[PDB]
């Protein structure tokens, strides 16, 4: 029920071509811009195009003038964009964007980015091996998410019950192409012979579903 | 399709300080209508981008007080006034009257603890994962600031390169203090050829580098 | 690339007519306590890479309330002297001034008298513009404005056109009494005796259910015409548009035992106008109000 | 009715004052009756009755920026002409 709710994630192989959603709720587009944004994970932030829906009048960026074709749906509720000869420049977080100016207060409402991944070497579901703990005052543990692809995964302990603490470490790409993170969390030494700690990973591209118990 | 040129690049600033963030138009942003659509942005790592300022001063909904922008023609400022850690991430200037818009280059707020000591630990790999036929072992570097620390794998007194991969995750948005986590990689023919196993982390808040080992079995 | 302009967050409409051709919908409204004239102006622009010139239809609606009043005539002996005011002639014009700005049609082009009226304004690609004086025809254009209004006992005709302006006058015509029909010029006309030396001043004077709605309530105005830009030149340009009326006096003053006597005292008070003065911005497609009057 | 004046003129109009004027035989009225209002709000007029000696009359106490009506009716022993009519406004910005 989110406002602007985007696709999910994403792989296509280089040179061919993806399309991602947007699909909006809100009272009525059709009268509304609709934009799109792209972000390199070099922090770049770059504004790409918009796209009245009613009208498909376009208005983009002269970067994307070759690379992306905007479209919407009035039947429904969505709008669409199209990318062309897909590289690895590409390979990035795509969000969509749309404000509201009115009189009195102004809204401005985002997606929660849609990863689109360029590579050739298929679909892996993630391994996960449990990281026992050994300490002071303080015991770590945590569980190791080795070799998955494409990015990302969704690691969540004891299904949200646990949330102080816990830092989850970004994927590293080792040398064989393949993703690898880890995820710890500090809790104390008292509690380890009575609490259960479980990681829930989940890769929603490979449909993987993994929930490991970790113990000393 | 006008430059927006951010300055600084950078902006450290401590539990309390005050920030001000620069951000120069190459043209004058005023729309023909009369109000001038510049705005700012805050991205939260792992977050959308969230709108503080719309049209240089009126803030936005659910904007804490501490935020106030200003600036005129093509010059801008945005100005927080008891900087705290929850307000830490990139900032970015938008202007929205002239087709095509453009961001700015960003700003990176990152706070100024009170220097901390990194909390080490280690973790032998799972007798699971020896059944694929690899081994992994990781040493965690826990809440520790500043950023800088160098990590050096010894296997037997001898040192690994090219073999560990090392990962960050981005500053807290309470203690502002980071964490490390080394990951050394080998086969499971090569883990068994040893017994010795250490990571070395050598920090500045730490008076001789401290090392965690342990012994196989 | 990018070539439709607006602010960031602009509610901009826009119904896609088929191939490089596209309207853009704009509207604004203007109240008036002091004239009570409120204006429901559209401002529909025409987007057309095929023709050579910019193009807005402007479709001019709304109330002009017809200040209709009965009162009594204070002062010694005009005890039985009793005043009418109410509405001849409403007034809908629009001028401008820019000389790189034409009209190029209007609605109603010709002088129609019938109760009501409604007429069409269509728009092929290419700069063709014709109308038809019905809203009968299906679709033989890419976008069709139409304008309805119901003018009882009133006549619409245009007074003042040319290339920078056109101004209508829905002036008053024939009026159905219980004694026959009666002029807008007869003397006696809305006339009555009221029963006695004691009645209101509203009762000298014909009831509401016999007064058409242009003099008892008011007038809807409902006019279309177009102007042409040459693409280039002048980036804004400023008109006019004015909502008004013009009173006629009816004083009715009594003689007992003998008759009603009654005199009409014609354009008293005429040019009773509400002007909005509007400024276009060819670039961005765009109206904003300069001032009023 | 009796036959009315002519030529009603309203001259030196200030913020706050006027003057009416107009033209009548030597001796054909007794009084006049001027009666002035706020567009059509009946109810917030007043009457002022003059000798039928004078032609002009100077209006005073009135609201800047303000339109104003005129009804001046002469009269000669109970019957009565039929008023003549003046519009003008006043100077300064109505608020």
């Amino acid at each position: 029920q989110v406002q602007l709710q985007q696709s999910g994630a994403e792989l296509m192989n280089p040179g061919a071509s993806v399309k991602i959603s947007c699909k909006s709720t809100g009272y009525k587009f059709s009268s509304y811009w609709i934009e799109w944004v792209k972000q390199r994970p070099g922090h770049g932030l770059e504004w790409m195009g918009e796209i009245l829906p009613g009208s498909g009048s376009t208005n983009h960026n002269e970067k994307f003038k070759g690379k992306a074709i905007f479209t919407a749906d009035a039947s429904s509720n969505t709008a669409y964009m199209e990318l062309s000869s897909l590289t690895s420049e590409d390979s990035a977080v795509y969000y969509c964007a749309r404000t509201i100016s009115t009189a009195t207060d102004w809204f401005a409402y985002w997606g929660q980015g849609t990863l689109v991944t360029v590579s050739a070497a298929s679909t892996k579901g993630p391994s996960v091996f449990p990281l026992a703990p050994s300490s002071g005052g303080t015991a770590a543990l945590g569980c190791l998410v080795k070799d998955y692809f494409p990015e990302p995964v969704t690691v969540s302990w004891n299904s949200g019950a646990l949330t102080s603490g816990v830092h989850t470490f970004p994927a590293v790409l080792q040398s064989s192409g393949l993703y690898s993170l880890s995820s710890v969390v500090t809790v104390p030494s008292s509690s380890l012979g009575t609490q259960t700690y479980i990681c829930n990973v989940n890769h929603k591209p490979s449909n993987t579903k993994v929930d490991k118990k970790v113990e000393p | 399709d006008v430059l927006m040129t951010q300055t600084p690049l950078s902006l450290p600033v401590s539990l309390g300080d005050q920030a001000s963030i620069s951000c120069r138009s190459s043209q004058t942003i005023v729309y023909s209508d009369g109000n001038t659509y510049l705005e700012w942005y805050l991205q939260k790592p792992g977050q959308s981008p969230k709108l503080l300022i719309y049209k240089v001063s009126n803030r936005f909904s659910g904007v804490p007080d501490r935020v106030s922008g200003s600036g005129s023609g093509t010059d801008f400022t945005l100005k927080i006034s008891r900087v705290e850690a929850e307000d830490l991430g990139v900032y970015y200037c938008f202007q929205g009257s002239h087709v095509p818009y453009t961001f700015g280059g960003g700003t990176k707020l990152e706070i100024k603890r009170t220097v901390a000591a990194p909390s080490v630990f280690i973790f032998p790999p799972s007798d699971e994962q020896l059944k694929s036929g690899t081994a992994s072992v990781v040493c965690l570097l826990n809440n520790f600031y500043p950023r800088e620390a160098k990590v050096q794998w010894k296997v037997d007194n001898a040192l690994q390169s090219g073999n560990s991969q090392e990962s960050v995750t981005e500053q807290d948005s309470k203690d502002s203090t980071y964490s490390l986590s080394s990951t050394l990689t080998l086969s499971k023919a090569d883990y068994e050829k040893h017994k010795v196993y250490a990571c070395e982390v050598t920090h500045q808040g730490l008076s001789s580098p401290v090392t965690k080992s342990f012994n196989r079995g | 690339s990018a070539h439709h302009h607006h602010h960031h967050g602009s509610n901009t409409n826009i119904e896609n007519i088929g191939d490089g051709a596209e309207v853009i919908k704009r509207t604004e409204d203007v109240s008036s306590k002091k004239w009570g004239v409120t204006q429901n102006v559209q401002f529909d622009f025409v987007k057309d890479k095929k023709y050579n010139k910019d193009a807005l239809i402007v479709k001019m609606q709304g109330f002009i309330n017809s200040r209709t009043s009965f009162s009594d005539v204070k002062g010694s002996g005009y005890e039985l002297t009793k005043r009418m005011i109410w509405p001849f002639q409403y007034n809908i014009g629009l001028t401008t001034k820019d000389p790189n700005v034409s009209l190029i049609n209007y609605l109603p082009k010709n002088k129609i008298e019938t109760t009501d009226v409604g007429q069409t304004l269509g728009y092929n690609i290419g700069g063709n513009f014709q109308s038809a004086p019905s809203i009968g025809g299906n679709g033989s254009f890419n976008y069709s404005k139409t304008i309805s209004y119901t003018q009882k006992s009133y006549v619409s005709e245009v007074d003042k056109q040319n290339s920078k302006s056109v101004k209508w006058g829905v002036k008053a015509n024939e009026f159905v009494t219980p004694d026959g029909k009666k002029s807008a010029h007869d003397r006696y006309l809305f006339v009555q005796s009221p029963n006695g030396p004691t009645g209101s001043a509203r009762e000298y004077f014909a009831p509401d259910n016999q007064l058409p709605p242009l003099v008892q309530s008011g007038f809807n105005p409902s006019f279309i015409t177009t102007l042409s830009h040459e693409k280039g030149s002048s980036d804004t340009s400023e008109f006019e548009l004015s909502y008004g009326r013009n009173l006629d006096i009816t004083y009715a003053t009594l003689f007992p035992r003998t008759g009603i006597y009654a005199e009409r005292k014609h354009n008293a008070f005429v040019n009773r106008n509400f002007v909005v003065r509007y400024k276009v911005n060819w670039k961005t497609h765009e109206i904003k109000v300069k001032g009023h009057n | 009715m009796l036959p009315a004046p002519k030529n009603l003129v309203v001259s030196r109009v200030t913020e706050d004052s006027a003057r009416l004027s107009w033209t009548a035989p030597d001796a054909a009225f007794d009084s006049f009756h001027i009666e002035y209002a706020e567009p059509w709000v009946w109810g917030e007029a007043i009457v002022l009755t003059v000798p039928g000696s004078e032609r002009s009359y100077d209006l005073t106490g009135l609201k800047p920026g303000t339109e104003y009506v005129v009804f001046i009716g002469g009269v000669k022993g109970g019957h009565n002409s039929t008023p003549l009519s003046a519009i003008f406004t006043t100077g300064g910005h109505h608020h």
